[PDB]
């Protein structure tokens, strides 16, 4: 409801103190309905994501950002993952690419 | 090789200088007294207003405020503007120690945008009534696709609030919740197709809780406000904007009212700082020279609005809208909120399976002018209908019931044409060509309208009398 | 308890409805024909324009474009607007396949701001002529202290360009250098106190080199442009805005011209995309309903401007400005650029040790209306003087030399009063009370002005004939 | 759901033309004939207005002051 009212260009999912997994499919559904990009900040659960122990944001998000020093157990740094190549089928022109 | 003499180019009447524009105006004068004018933002103003509007006042440049002008020749312009300002305050029963007014806005949309410029920075947050809920373009409008339509939404960050989906009244609780989330610097109240009064007290409570300025755009009901026939926004709002041509029955112009003096209990004995910001926003920020013929005509309209006849006019407008609304409901038509507390009715046509487009088109052909209008959760689904213009021609309740019957016939015809030719506009249009029933209704409308008086010009002197 | 009858409130003349505003207008009509009106942005328009301005056209709401309106009743409004648009194109000798025009702007400042809204995003960069170099507020203005005054500088990022400090002409080379540094999306040309013609060809070269749109605001000289008496901005500019009340001699209104069709050699057969953006910026982005009485009056003014008499008027305006300028220089007065190529002269008073404030004040008291005006490297140091208004009353070169002599007497008096009472305004004012010489000059001015004809009303019918 | 006014505030003549017609015919029978039934009378319009009124919407079991539930201030 707030997304359809506010019309964000970008919806962020992921958090710092949320003890449950995320329904990225529903986030994708909401983002598609309102016309937004969808970004996951998986900083906290990046290690669990890499180990395939929580839902993967990559299946539904356009961009995935993370730190490297929390559950990923690396140095202090950041990474930005982004989709490349042809866009999946969507009022979208054929041959559309990321 | 020589200039035309002043008498040839400058003193000759319009009928001779420009027969083609003179003819077109006479045709428009005839259209105005031979149809039923139900556009809720229209009115028929007085001859005295039109005489001041069309006067030498158009020749004078006078940038600035009276007493603080950028150049001279303003001895009389200053008195006319000072008179307009003082009559504005009197017509709305305002103490000059508590309220000031700027009467230079060219129209209502410039008035609103100058108010925003005065008290907001670019990209500051604003909320106003959503357009499908009865709000106005200048209160903010962007599409589902994110296209920013209103300049309000281009230069500020707007978020609409809506009516309650069950009742059609403002949803005050959802507005409070949204204002606390969004944190607007400015909340706008008033609208263009809302048929109920406003709880300005509750708007002030929401604005105080979230830290917002509160502005009312009373353009549509300004005449009812001046006559004290609806709630007064001045009791609770920091700023009040308005047009002057709708229910106020004046020229096309705008005004900005603003509070002065002590603020309610912030530092002690803190005072409002609107006056200088608002005057400066109008000039030199946004406008150039005032349109002094509009200001003089507006001063006339504000004198007329302060009269006992105008108080009776405003009562009659309300009574006419109610009488028309009740007539339509009696025929099984659906009104938004099931009635009206002001000058308009909002007629939801979706229960009939009709669009606003078809009903507006069909009785435009019968000389009945309404406007298709969005309705909640909408190809507009309704039509908006106003009483101010026909009330100004002298009509009363039973005349507005006859207007109800003409509308009942028109929508009956619309249903028949849609049933026989189809719902696509291309197909629906087939039923509009050489339709005896349309011609019949148009003839009935024109005979009805011709019986009434007409302000602003003499029907006895007009070129097209047939 | 009853409404006033339509004849009482709605058909009674202004003289009876509002004697106080009627009296003030008659006094302003008298001031207009008993003084010397040298405000360069003023004119005296025709009775035919005033009759259309003051007409039933004020009653019609018509949001949208003709043929694409939001509601009905617009059969005749559409023809009047379509006629206005076509006459606008004809008066400026424009091919309709290459140029379109929007005639709804309320005034020149709304016209400019709508043009910016059409083609720029918020905070896009703009350059226009600096105010002390003769530019206009709407072209951008912020103070030394950084305060953003113009709405152009509030909502966009403006940077001024200046005249050459030696010659007073536009410094085209420094503008090119600045445009390449600042990289504006929009460069504005035209101004309000620049006394020379514009090299639009060079502006197009600078705009092409830096990638900018090019817009001319021809408000002041529009009438000279239509008469082909100055360079045409249309040869080189993407967009042309204007007011219609200054040298064009029309109502107070604005217009936006824009290119259509193929662009000059970018993709092949690429075309201009201004029309839809400009129409949409005017409505629904910024304005509400058009002021249809202004549009009809403007259509009249555009017919009059297309006449051989108007071409002769525009020549005479130029000849009158030159004759006045030459008279003043002969008395040892300093003009900016040492002359004029258009309708105004800019008189630099600093060599005399005088301010614009004193000279404007003193001959306002003698019924001579000028405006103090900033001059390069400035308490404005000069006065601006225009020929359009008095030329419209029929004056020719030797009448403008008499006007020169009245100004020579006024500035002589100003010097004497400043010498005898002092330079501080408080002290200078002491010499303005019961000054026989001022009274004498005022009497001479009034006898001079009373001999000339007056457009727009009949001096034979006015209330104050003495 | 219909809009309230469409079903709830429209007149009998259009909601139910057959019943409206039958009542109109019975009103006509009542004043074109000689009604000599000793147990019949013609009551007043004032009585009929109170009879067809919002009072029909109120349940008020029990007695004034001694009711089974609330809302009976005016009943
Ligand atoms: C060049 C120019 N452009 C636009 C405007 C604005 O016109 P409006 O007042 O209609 O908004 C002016 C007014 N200039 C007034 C003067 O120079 O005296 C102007 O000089
Ligand atoms: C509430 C409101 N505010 C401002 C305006 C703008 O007025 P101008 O056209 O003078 O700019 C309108 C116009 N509303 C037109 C209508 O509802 O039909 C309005 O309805």
């Amino acid at each position: 409801e707030k997304a359809l009212d506010f019309r964000p260009k970008l919806i962020i999912c992921g958090g710092s103190a949320y003890p449950r997994d995320w329904d990225y499919k529903r986030f994708r559904e909401i983002a598609d309905k309102c016309g937004a990009l969808l970004l996951c900040d998986m900083a906290h659960t990046s290690g669990l994501v890499a180990a395939q122990e929580v839902n993967s944001p990559f299946e539904y998000c356009d961009i995935v950002t993370t730190t490297t020093h929390k559950s990923l157990r690396g140095p202090r740094a950041g990474m930005i993952f982004y989709r490349k190549g042809p866009k999946p089928p969507k009022g979208q022109p054929e041959n559309a690419v990321y | 090789s020589n200039m035309d003499p002043v008498s040839v180019w400058g003193n000759t009447p319009l009928a001779t200088v420009d027969p083609e524009i003179h003819d077109l105006i006479e045709k428009e004068k005839h259209r105005q007294c031979r149809g039923i004018e139900l556009i809720a933002s229209e009115n028929f103003t007085s001859f005295a207003v039109i005489e001041a509007l069309g006067s030498a006042l158009t020749n004078k440049y006078s940038e600035g405020m009276p007493g603080n002008r950028y150049y001279g020749g303003n001895e009389f312009i200053d008195q006319i503007e000072n008179l307009c300002r003082s009559r504005a305050l009197q017509a709305f029963h305002l103490d000059a120690q508590s309220w000031g007014v700027n009467v230079q806005p060219y129209s209502g949309s410039p008035a609103n945008f100058a108010a925003y410029t005065a008290v907001l920075n670019p990209h500051d947050r604003i909320m106003g009534l959503d357009l499908p809920s009865g709000g106005h373009l200048t209160h903010g409008y962007y599409t589902s696709g994110g296209k920013k339509i209103s300049a309000t939404s281009i230069y500020f960050e707007s978020l609409p609030y809506k009516v309650n989906s069950t009742t059609g009244y403002i949803d005050y609780d959802r507005l409070e919740e949204k204002a606390l989330d969004f944190r607007p610097k400015l909340i706008i109240c008033g609208g263009s197709a809302y048929p109920r009064d406003w709880d300005y007290k509750r708007f002030r409570e929401i604005a105080d809780k979230c830290g917002a300025l509160l502005l009312c755009d009373m353009a549509h009901t300004s005449g009812l406000v001046a006559a004290q026939e609806v709630n007064s926004p001045f009791e609770y709002c920091d700023i009040v904007t308005t047009t002057t041509h709708k229910s106020l029955r004046g020229p096309r112009a705008g005004m900005i009212f603003y509070r002065k003096g002590p603020k309610p209990p912030q530092p002690e004995n803190a005072v409002y700082d609107f006056e200088d910001k608002i005057n400066f926003a109008v000039f030199p920020s946004l406008q150039g020279g005032p349109h002094n013929h509009q200001i003089g005509a507006l001063a006339v309209a504000l004198k007329q609005a302060a009269s006992p006849g105008f108080k009776a006019y405003a009562k009659q407008v309300k009574a006419n809208a109610v009488a028309l609304g009740n007539y339509l409901m009696g025929k099984g038509y659906s009104l938004v909120t099931g009635g009206t507390e002001n000058h308009l009715v909002l007629w939801d046509l979706r229960p009939l399976g009709l669009t606003g487009n078809k009903v507006e088109k069909l009785c435009d052909l019968c000389n009945i002018t309404v406007n298709k209008n969005a309705v909640f959760g909408d190809a507009p689904g309704g039509v908006r209908i106003g009483a101010p213009a026909m009330t100004s021609r002298g009509l009363v309740e039973k005349d507005f019931e006859q207007i109800g019957e003409f509308l009942h016939r028109a929508v009956t015809l619309t249903l028949e044409i849609q049933k026989e030719h189809g719902k696509l506009l291309k197909d629906f249009n087939k039923g509009l060509v050489n339709n005896k029933a349309i011609e019949d209704l148009k003839a009935d409308v024109e005979k009805f309208s011709a019986t009434f008086d007409m302000p602003g010009f003499l029907v006895s002197e007009m070129k097209y009398k047939d």
